[PDB]
């Protein structure tokens, strides 16, 4: 409560520098606390309302602060004092601050008494809903659901009218905004108002000229179906959903595929069986790749939530034949979207069906031309491993892993490198030593530096799974052998490997088995190796005992400080000083 | 206090890797320091192997980052850039500043040669002037960089045997000594030996011809051989000309063209490439596509 | 508390001025006039006695009620200027309080008319325009649009003291008396800029109703703007109310905003204008769908000229380099303002002439 720095913070609300403006805004709580409730009302809030800011971060942070200001303005009796600055912010050009302003208005609404909602909050929504700019009408949309439950019947009827007006606005941006809020507004209306008022609106927006509006009707579907009795769904929701699923716009068909599981849950197992599965099959056979891909991504979840009584059968007779087609879809994104979820069907179908019907699909995708498809299969073995031994698939995984490891394109090589630790844990240390070790060592001498770097980082992760003993036995000798490579790019890689290995191999292995090579490399003919010796000694130094630093490391670094190359002098000096050897 | 400036330069480099320009005064300071370093370098700058040789970048900052992903980071890997850092792309500023900041920080780890686009007249029409004006609001940064370009070496010689330069041969130069006698410290002329080193192209025609570009010459296999044998060279390594493969051998391997701006101007569809020369000067090539930016 | 943090919000405005000395000076100036009444012809002198720039003379005469009978008494003029001096503490506040409707504290388009009328009657650069005429009225409308274009950055249609203060408008009012060539004042008052603007309108409004439709607007600069974009002008993205969306016609005033935005796309106002037009769903981000929707037409237009268009993906990549969005997956208003090549971005999606 020392007040001068607070007087400074207030002053800096209007500083030329955005950074100071931002700092003050973020400390508005501190300022209001020191002013007390009266002055934060009579000075602080009007002061803020009349300042023009044009910076997103500042406006955002202001809108956020005001949402928390209830106690600071004197409690619920005075919350309505926050309406005017928030009403402006819900009106600026930048959409993101408008959204924050409505989020804060929504938070503050709960602090309004019912009569304060009617006296202050509702007129704000009306002014916004009646605004000249679509932009303020957009804001209004997010504000109905918070004030509706707690006002009188007469006010509720006005709100329903205002909302109907937004749904049929001459500007499509506003219709879109209303569509997006239909579901949440429906969640607060009386059930018979949902039936008589929400359904017509829902049906109108579902047949809008703009597909931007139409596509939002599938999410409204989800919310409306959740609220409605199951036996009202065929009458009130299904005809609109069926229309959405075969809409001329791929974007709306897409949304039904994207939301398919939620529809499945809301609509219930009976409607799912008779209506949704034929719909799902159609989505899988859609003329547009993006829709088939979205559908493909849902096969697991969809099959998983069918009722127990119909599950196996509808999968076998209805879904599986579609899945077989999709495995040879001409579009790669579709094949790879399926690849990433398909083996998740393994436990759902049990051992026998997996072997007979899924395994061929698994192998086919594993032999696929597209690396993304093979990568998606290879990285999702966890589910099939429960039902069938992952060790039983080794013979098929091996050639696929090798082929990706040596792919002409380095980002493909990077992708398989990143899954290597996962694969090493699932296949076991024995299979790894036998079949994969040489693959991992070959990447350390890849032509592409990014691959070398990823491979050196891979070794650390391998050590964390298999231990420092395995590292000393199977990894380190091959790493040190590279110190004799005629190409300096490869000799440096030894030092980079030592860098990461000493984080996990411990003081003894580092000291006895890695450090002698580092010290020896200080006499390398190329300066880049010599200065990376210095850098490595700095890096690993804290794993080394103080005696070692003193008797072995210090003398080498001292020698390096008298090299003819400027960078080796510099990094030797740095090493000496950060290790406290100077 | 050399300690403190080193720390400052490391953060400039770090900031530039996040694709953020330096301020006008930082650029001014960086350029004074680079002039002081470049002024000690020869018109035929001696470079030791191992070194990785790169061609044109033309402000393609995101592809320069990709290049570093392929060749390794400075200072760990040594680089020789053959010019054309600036113009055409959207990030000429961040591109030249990164490279001269690396030269100033690591003068033995990197060599930067002059391209035909590091020139007052060419930058005024091919984008670099305009980029600097937008990013700084006045013409000073442009002035500082174009004054500095005057100091950039014209050619390099790696290990006595591999001659690197941006453009190509000139009928006004028979010997490396003739190059060393030139005065490099001026704007690139429209004609003469200096111009030719930065403008000429190798050709399928025999002897010398006139460049279709409007400056410099074309030269054929017979010219490259005479020049190499007379100067004790293994190879002329050069840039300047887009090649679809990123690199291209010609003249019975007396000449190689290396071009390091993939999908040049979002239009040309080429791979990019760099040339690694290892500890005993053996060559190898690394081809690359533009970095993804996806979202 | 109330000592350490002194009062910092002044509904009034804060600051020192010797009002009685100004009143005294006004009084002896009026003592030069017959019946101590000033005509509009005397208001230059009066303006100077108040310490105002010459071209405040119109607003000063009008504020005092002068136009009613064509003269104003010393008593009435003094009464209103004292009130200004007592309650307005900078030029912006003074100017708004002269022109505004009572208790408004903001200026609407109509409030600027008396000022501009005086400008048109007085400035030597505009003498050929003194008479009532079509050009006389259009010039006034055009200048006022250009005032709101630069000053009214909130798009509210109400110019505020704060907004006035943040602009160069008053500086320009002051310069009117220093520049005899009105084309030297390029920001608001330029006659030649008005003439270009009006000609561009005139040649589209072939029935001369002061109303232009999508077919008309499509003809502009040999159909340089794409049809998908022309359509968005009529969507409610850039106009107040419901009239435009229902009629598919815009007024002359609206056309001035379109034309100025189209001539110069680097401007904070213009960037806002075109972003509103491009953001089909109004969610605050240009999505891949929204960009593709405009770009397919550019492609069909380049085709017709036997020029091969960049495929959408190469174009998108270039545009992401060009704008360098804050967060991946979204191009936003802020990204477009910060990038400084918004004009190149916009032309790529909807202007054939200028993209080439
Ligand atoms: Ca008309
Ligand atoms: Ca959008
Ligand atoms: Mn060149
Ligand atoms: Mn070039």
């Amino acid at each position: 409560m020392s007040l001068y720095p607070i007087a400074v913070l207030i002053d800096e609300l209007r500083n030329e520098d955005v950074q100071l403006r931002l700092n003050s805004i973020k400390k508005l709580s501190t300022i209001a606390l020191a002013l007390g409730v009266e002055r934060t009302r009579s000075e602080l809030l009007p002061f803020l309302t009349d300042t023009i800011y044009d910076e997103d971060e500042v406006l955002l942070a202001l809108a956020e602060q005001l949402g928390t200001f209830t106690t600071l303005v004197g409690g619920p009796e005075y919350v309505h004092c926050l309406l005017p600055p928030l009403e402006s912010l819900a009106t600026v050009e930048e959409t993101v601050v408008r959204d924050k302003a409505v989020e804060s208005l929504r938070a503050i609404s709960h602090e309004h008494s019912p009569s304060d909602l009617e006296a202050h909050f509702v007129p704000l929504v009306k002014r916004l809903a009646g605004g000249d700019w679509f932009t303020s009408r957009t804001s209004a949309c997010g504000l109905f659901s918070v004030c509706y439950p707690r006002v009188s019947s007469a006010v509720k009827a006005e709100l329903r009218q205002y909302f109907r007006n937004l749904c049929s606005d001459d500007t499509p941006m506003v219709r879109r905004a209303a569509a997006s809020k239909l579901g949440e507004f429906a969640k607060v209306l009386e059930l018979d108002n949902v039936k008589s008022e929400i359904i017509p609106m829902f049906s109108n927006l579902a047949s809008d000229e703009q597909d931007s509006v139409r596509l939002l009707a599938v999410e409204a579907c989800v919310n409306i179906a959740q609220l409605l009795p199951q036996e009202d769904l065929e009458a009130l929701v299904m005809p609109t959903l069926r229309q959405a699923a075969e809409d001329k716009s791929w974007r709306v068909r897409y949304m039904v595929a994207d939301k398919f599981t939620e529809l499945q849950k809301a609509v219930g197992p009976e409607i799912t069986k008779t209506d949704l599965v034929p719909a799902f099959q159609n989505l899988m056979k859609d003329c547009e790749a993006e829709v088939r891909a979205a559908a493909s991504h849902k096969v697991k979840e969809f099959c998983e939530n069918l009722s127990a009584d119909c599950r196996e059968n509808v999968i076998m007779s209805q879904i599986l034949p579609c899945i077989k087609e999709l495995v040879s879809d001409a579009n790669q994104h579709v094949k790879s979207a399926l690849a990433s979820v398909i083996m998740g069907l393994s436990p759902i179908l049990g051992k026998d069906n997996t072997i007979e019907h899924l395994l061929p699909l698994f192998l086919a995708q594993l032999k696929d031309e597209c690396p993304e498809v093979r990568l998606n299969i290879i990285s999702n073995l966890d589910c099939v491993n429960e039902v069938i031994g992952i060790r039983q698939l080794s013979q098929s995984l091996l050639p696929a892993i090798v082929e990706l490891a040596e792919d002409a394109k380095w980002r493909v090589r990077l992708a398989i490198i990143e899954y290597m630790p996962l694969l090493a844990g699932q296949l076991g240390v024995e299979f790894f030593d036998e079949k994969l070790n040489s693959l991992c060592m070959a990447w350390l001498v890849d032509h592409v530096y990014a691959i070398r770097e990823a491979a050196t980082s891979n070794l650390k992760k391998l050590v964390e799974k298999f231990g420092k003993e395995w590292a000393h036995a199977t990894i380190i000798p091959k790493v040190l052998a590279m110190s004799g490579d005629p190409n300096y790019l490869h000799r440096m890689t030894t030092l980079f490997c030592i860098n990461v290995l000493s984080e996990v191999c411990g003081q003894d292995i580092t000291t006895k088995h890695m450090l002698p090579t580092v010290l020896r490399m200080a006499g390398d003919p190329v300066a880049n190796v010599r200065f990376n010796v210095a850098k490595s000694l700095q890096k690993i130094g804290p794993i080394l005992d103080n005696s070692t630093l003193q008797s072995e490391v210090k003398p080498i670094l001292e020698k390096l400080t008298q090299d003819q190359d400027v960078d080796v002098k510099y990094f030797a000096q740095e090493a000496l000083t950060v290790l406290s050897l100077a | 206090d050399e300690k403190v400036f080193t720390k400052e330069l490391d953060q400039w480099i770090e900031q530039l890797n996040e694709c953020k320009q330096l301020s006008e005064s930082q650029v001014k300071s960086l350029c004074e320091k680079a002039k002081e370093i470049l002024t000690k370098e020869s018109n035929v700058q001696e470079v030791r192997c191992p070194v990785t040789v790169c061609g044109d970048v033309h402000g393609q900052f995101h592809d320069l980052m990709e290049l570093f992903r392929i060749g390794g980071k400075s200072p760990d890997t040594n680089y020789l850039f053959m010019g054309d850092y600036v113009d055409r792309g959207y990030y000429s500023v961040e591109t030249v500043t990164l490279l001269v900041a690396l030269k100033v920080r690591y003068r033995e780890r990197i060599t930067i040669l002059r391209g035909n686009h590091e020139s007052r007249q060419i930058t005024q029409v091919y984008g670099f002037y305009d980029e600097c004006l937008r990013k700084y609001g006045n013409a000073n940064v442009w002035k500082y960089f174009t004054d500095l370009f005057d100091y950039l070496p014209l050619t390099a010689l790696v290990d006595g045997q591999i001659f690197c330069l941006h453009g190509g041969l000139s009928p006004s130069i028979d010997t490396l000594d003739h190059i060393r006698a030139l005065d490099r410290l001026q704007e690139v002329p429209h004609e003469g030996p200096m111009c030719d080193l930065l403008w000429s192209d190798p050709d399928d025609r025999g002897g010398w011809g006139i460049s279709p570009r409007g400056a410099g010459y074309t030269f054929g296999q017979d010219i490259s051989e005479t020049f190499n044998h007379a100067n004790g060279l293994t190879l002329v390594s050069r840039a300047h000309q887009l090649v679809m493969e990123g690199y291209n051998w010609c003249h019975d391997r007396n000449v190689v063209t290396i071009f390091s701006a993939p999908n040049y101007c979002y239009r040309c569809g080429n791979q990019a490439a760099i040339m690694e020369l290892d500890d005993t000067l053996k060559y190898s090539f690394l081809q690359f596509d533009p970095a993804p930016r996806r979202g | 508390s109330s000592q350490s943090i002194p009062t910092f919000y002044f509904p009034r405005g804060r600051p020192s001025v010797n009002v009685d000395a100004v009143i005294s000076k006004i009084e002896s100036t009026f003592a030069r006039f017959p019946h101590e009444r000033a005509t509009m012809d005397d208001m230059g002198l009066v303006a100077k006695a108040c310490g105002c720039p010459l071209y405040w003379k119109g607003p000063l005469f009008y504020g005092a009620g002068g136009e009613r009978t064509g003269s104003v008494s010393v008593h009435k003029f003094v009464a209103m200027w004292r009130k200004i001096l007592q309650n307005c503490h900078d030029d912006a506040a003074k100017f708004v309080h002269l022109l505004m409707s009572p208790g408004c504290n903001y200026l609407v388009q109509e409030d600027f008319v008396p000022f501009l009328q005086d400008v048109v009657n007085t400035h030597p650069g505009l003498s050929f325009l003194k008479e009532a005429s079509e050009f006389h009225s259009r010039y006034i409308t055009t200048v006022i649009q250009r005032i709101f274009y630069a000053v009214n950055r909130s798009w509210s249609g109400r110019i505020t003291c704060a907004e006035l203060r943040r602009s160069s408008f008053l500086q320009n009012v002051a310069l009117l008396e220093e520049e005899a060539d009105i084309n030297q004042l390029t920001e608001f008052f330029s006659y030649e800029h008005f003439y270009v603007i009006y000609c561009k309108f005139w040649e589209l409004d072939t029935d001369h109703d002061l109303l232009i439709d999508a077919d008309d607007l499509a003809r502009h600069n040999d159909h340089a703007l794409s049809t998908k974009m022309i359509d968005r002008i009529f969507s409610g993205a850039v106009t107040r109310g419901r009239k435009v969306q229902k009629e598919g016609k815009i007024s002359y005033a609206d056309f001035v905003w379109f034309l100025i935005s189209e001539e110069d796309k680097k401007t904070p106002t213009s960037i806002e204008y075109w972003f509103r037009c491009m953001d089909l769903d109004g969610d605050g981000a240009l999505s891949m769908f929204e960009l593709e929707y405009f770009y397919e037409e550019q492609c069909r237009r380049l085709d017709s000229m036997a020029i091969e268009a960049l495929p959408f993906q190469d174009c998108l990549c270039q545009m992401l380099d060009l704008v360098k969005p804050r967060t991946e997956g979204k191009i936003t208003l802020q990204d477009l303002k910060r990038c400084k090549l918004a004009n190149v971005f916009f032309d790529t999606f909807f202007n054939i002439e200028k993209y080439l």
